[PDB]
RNA sequence: CACAUUCCAACCACACCUGGCGUGUGGC
DNA sequence: TATCCGCTCACAATGCCACACGCGCTGCTCGGCC
DNA sequence: CCGAGCAGCTACTTGTGAGCGGATA
């Protein structure tokens, strides 16, 4: 009645409750419109991470063309991941007090 | 005058057509390879959907 | 250029969708726009033994990636044939094909 | 008013716009889009006014 | 020598059953 | 650039009781240190 | 080849509240 198990998902996934709350938690926390987060979640666009010296904004989203045309500008420091893993990296790389 | 009444016959004919469109798609995809002198008009039709 | 785009079909009907799209290509005589099916199910993995040593030409994900030239008519043709539920690719509806590295990778999987 | 709010003027852009309105994305040419508009309302297989 | 258990006259233990879910109908 | 207006989506809509019934066929895919 | 479990074959509700553009000063 009480012993439980678990599943080790190979790819970390998002929790649909925190994404479809209206207002969703990530939609307000990550100061990003829910449409773009849904775009990143279903793997039809890219979102950049760790901008730094690149010309792009670190939280900006990109499409596939917007990624291939901009990859030639920077390929070593500019990285745009594309899956609940991206928003997980966004969460882990976010400060609370600042 | 604006509300129409349908009997068992009309609903039965409708469902017969719903099954017939599935069997139609089936016989159309099966006819994509059937040629002359290789099949009777019996094997391409199945009883299942209708 | 004949690029290698990826297409997903109904679960199990991968080879059937492959032959259907081949018959559709041979139908509208559009061979100059497409290549071949390139069915990646080269997984001859089998189980042998007492009177049972047959092979299994299966055991692969449901992907029937086809070499073809991306175009409006080509896309509408490969989508007009039924059982083509999946057209993978991050895009509105016009995706980017696979690169030559994965081409050689799946070629090695074909040869092994 | 419906004319001055009409974004498209010719017949071909009307067809592709109504296709985009029916099916999300999938932007065809004018001749490819017309198939939908001619098959949904004027084809006897998908319109069966008795 | 030590740790740890000991398999058989009535009988105690070896009992007792489908709302998972939906649909249809009827009543208050 | 703020801010009211128009379009779009989530959520709700007794309670009980009684009876009856249901989820198929062909096809496809995965199952295995003696 | 054998067995076991699982997949393909929508619109008369209306109202309320909240959110997302959007267009007007």
């Amino acid at each position: 009645r009480e012993r439980m198990g678990h599943i080790e998902l190979a790819s970390p996934t998002a929790h649909i409750w925190f994404l479809k709350s209206l207002p969703s938690r990530i939609g307000l926390l990550l100061d990003m419109p829910l449409r773009d987060i849904e775009r990143v979640l279903y793997f039809e666009s890219y979102v950049v991470i760790e901008g730094g010296m690149t010309n792009l904004e670190r939280q900006q989203i990109l499409t596939e063309e917007q990624y291939l045309d901009a990859l030639e500008e920077f390929g070593d420091e500019f990285d745009a991941k594309m899956g609940a893993e991206a928003i997980q990296a966004l969460l882990k790389s976010m400060d609370l007090e600042q | 005058g604006n509300r129409r009444i349908r009997s068992v016959g009309e609903m039965a004919e409708n469902q017969f057509r719903v099954g017939l469109v599935r069997v139609e798609r089936a016989v159309k995809e099966r006819l994509s390879l059937g040629d002359l002198d290789t099949l009777m008009p019996q094997d391409m039709i199945n009883a299942k959907p209708i | 250029k004949k690029r290698w785009y990826v297409v997903q079909a109904f679960s199990g009907f991968e080879g059937r969708v492959a032959t259907s799209l081949r018959e559709h290509i041979k139908l509208h005589n559009m061979e100059d726009l497409f290549g071949e099916v390139m069915v990646p199910t080269e997984e001859v993995v089998e189980i042998r033994g007492g009177q049972r040593r047959k092979s299994e030409r299966k055991f692969f994900p449901g992907y029937v990636l086809v070499q073809m030239v991306m175009n409006d008519a080509s896309w509408h043709l490969v989508r007009s044939v039924p059982r083509v539920m999946g057209f993978i690719g991050g895009t509105s509806d016009r995706p980017a094909p696979i690169s030559d590295k994965e081409v050689d990778a799946i070629m090695n999987r074909l040869q092994q | 008013e419906t004319l001055r709010v009409d974004p498209t003027n010719d017949r071909l852009s009307a067809l592709v716009e109504i296709y985009r309105m029916m099916r999300p994305g999938e932007p065809p040419t004018r001749e490819a889009a017309e198939s939908l508009f001619e098959n949904l309302f004027f084809s006897e297989d998908r319109y069966d006014l008795s």
